[PDB]
């Protein structure tokens, strides 16, 4: 509102719109440019806002301002845009942003969503996709609002990428495809033991680390992997570290007898051993694991 | 809260269904 | 995973028409890419038309001997991607595939996409 | 706004309204339905809102759409109601939807205040009332509310 | 803990008019109903009247026997209930009770309600 | 110049009194 000597503020409407499918591949991807206008389904209904109020044009994004520990960002316009004065009259001014921000996104497990930087919640699979039975992830949206592009080349604003671009009411997120197996684990790596000794007592096997003053406690049957639910770290990660002690310190010495074998010790820990000999001599679940190690240190020194 | 939160137009409203006149 | 069934190729002498059809069954919902590919005798398989749903309206993408006598066009409900061929002459005489995949362009073409099990079109007198 | 060829919003505002104790006694508990309109106090006034700007009704409640690890909600409308289309002219558009929730609700010690799973704060004990001494509970809020 | 003091009963003659009073002290402050029950030589204590401030304008409920000659009603500020009844019929003679209570509805009561001592009201020709 | 980071756990050093 335009008075006499002042203006003021009637109101100030603020919306985040969603690039389209269609403007990130043929105008920011392919060119580094946005268009001035915003049209995007609000409210149910088509909403369309001009820049300036002006005719549409294509709009050359740029580096926004450093911030200190933030990620990447690129915008198109600095300034609000305020409607002239006029004296004695409502008027109304509008100002388009193309913003784009790279982000970390977050996904717990089951992995049925996730988070962005921003505080926006995705409710789609990180994994959800077209191929290798990534259909069956969970998706909230309609069909429409996912795209899954093959042979994506993504351009700063070498090698391909499978690109997931989803269509929020408020906004467009990319992100590459990855097989969800490869990717998640239930299980992390804790502890490297170069020197465990298993020893057989009272139908358990303990094993004893004098690097760390620990001792676990198992049962003498072995922990099958498939029991684990997204297990495929475990096994991956044990053969490599098993492999690379091995050719460290007993590629001359010792033997490795046969294959490594996996264990469930009290306080939810498992563990991967690799028995050796002296040359001289020679419904998938989760494991939950417990806060305190101390049990098994008091039992080691014990 | 914020999943709870912005959950609220998928439970509550239509985001798809666009109304012409 | 996607299944694709051809139809309508066969015989033809030059300047007459042929209709073929492709149907697409399995994981086929979203926007997609369907088109047709042709390999000659002791030729490549080389690019003849796609029809993109990436894009409202759907964008088709022709090869350049084909443009002006060869349509590409969907079923109502998708799924399904037809060839309209016109004025046929002899170069078109080639086993014809149907591609469904999820790409963007006309001619890349990968691993991860489906290929039909070709269609022959022969044109001769 | 309505433009030639394009419509804008100019605003949009979005407003939470209590449903009043009547109404959860005569209309939501009594038959699980809600006034289509939403009479209440905000910044001072009393504000009346008309869903779809049309006459008061009946409206019956209905499960909330589906989503995984929620708890159990009900409204009565899903679609937002924006004014018909008339040529340069700035039209406005009410939609109420009555929206009825269960929620987990989380209180500490001195329990002299409680939260919802909403993120929102209630200023009183969950103990509050007026038997056994539970009068003398804390409450911030007024003897009407 | 509500304290409640009732008053205005006694002997009356056929047609006659009588206003009884019942005061109310202690945790009172929020919305409540107070209204007058009786019980009658060898009968139960029925249901007569009720005012509750749970609703605004309040809300009066009569039995079906008083209803046009009983009349319910509040002072200013509240926590004093008045039941002024004309045209006393034989079949008002009971021990009237005061009722404050935290309830909805008529004729259910609970333990957690206060009745007061109880008026006696005798109707004799 | 930097900053010193401190373990979350005492009882390590406990077990080495003890022990």
């Amino acid at each position: 509102w335009f008075g006499h000597r002042y203006s003021q503020f009637m109101g100030i409407f603020e919306d985040r719109a969603p690039v389209p499918f269609e403007e990130v591949i043929d105008k920011i991807n392919a060119k580094g440019v946005c268009r001035s206008t915003a049209k995007y389904v609000r409210n149910n209904m088509e909403t369309t806002a001009f820049h300036r109020d002006d005719h549409e044009t294509d709009m050359e994004l740029k580096p926004a301002k450093v911030a200190t520990r933030t990620s990447r960002g690129w915008h198109t316009t600095d300034l609000k845009y305020n409607p002239s004065r006029v004296e004695a009259f409502h008027r109304y001014g509008t100002t388009v942003n193309c913003i784009v921000e790279e982000v970390d996104a977050r996904s717990v497990y089951p992995y049925d969503e996730f988070v962005l930087a921003t505080g926006d919640f995705v409710y789609m699979s990180p994994f959800y996709g077209y191929r290798e039975g990534s259909h069956t992830e969970h998706t909230s949206y309609a069909a429409d609002r996912f795209k899954q592009v093959d042979g994506f080349y993504a351009r700063d604003l070498t090698s391909p990428t499978t690109r997931n671009l989803l269509t929020t009411p408020k906004f467009t997120v990319a992100w590459d495809w990855v097989p969800k197996r490869p990717a998640v684990c239930t299980m992390t790596k804790w502890q490297e033991v170069d020197e465990m000794l298993r020893a057989e007592y009272g139908g358990s096997f303990r094993f004893s680390s004098d690097a760390i003053s620990t001792t676990f406690t198992t049962n003498l049957t072995e922990y099958s992997l498939s029991r684990v639910d997204l297990g495929d770290c475990i096994g991956r990660d044990a053969r490599e570290a098993i492999d690379r002690m091995f050719a460290r310190k007993y590629n001359a010495t010792h033997i490795k007898v046969g294959q490594p074998q996996y264990y469930l010790a009290t306080g939810g820990f498992l563990i991967a051993y690799q028995p050796l000999l002296s040359n001289t001599l020679a419904s998938v679940e989760r494991i939950k694991t417990t806060s305190s190690i101390e049990f098994a240190r008091l039992q080691f020194t014990y | 809260v914020q999943r709870r939160n912005q959950l609220h137009d998928l439970r509550f409203a239509d985001i798809d269904t666009v109304i012409r006149a | 995973e996607v299944q694709l069934v051809e139809s309508g190729g066969g015989l033809v002498q030059p300047g007459g028409s042929l209709r073929l059809s492709c149907a697409a069954s399995g994981v086929t919902f979203g926007s997609n890419r369907m088109g047709w590919f042709r390999q000659a005798p002791g030729k490549g398989r080389e690019f003849v038309a796609t029809h993109s749903t990436y894009f409202n309206p759907a964008r088709t993408n022709y090869a350049d001997s084909v443009k002006g006598r060869f349509t590409i066009s969907r079923d109502n409900a998708g799924n399904s991607v037809y060839l309209q061929m016109n004025s046929l002459r002899a170069e078109d005489t080639a086993v014809y595939y149907c591609l469904f995949d999820r790409r963007l362009g006309t001619v890349v073409t990968g691993p991860e996409g489906y290929w039909g099990q070709g269609t022959q079109v022969t044109v001769s007198s």
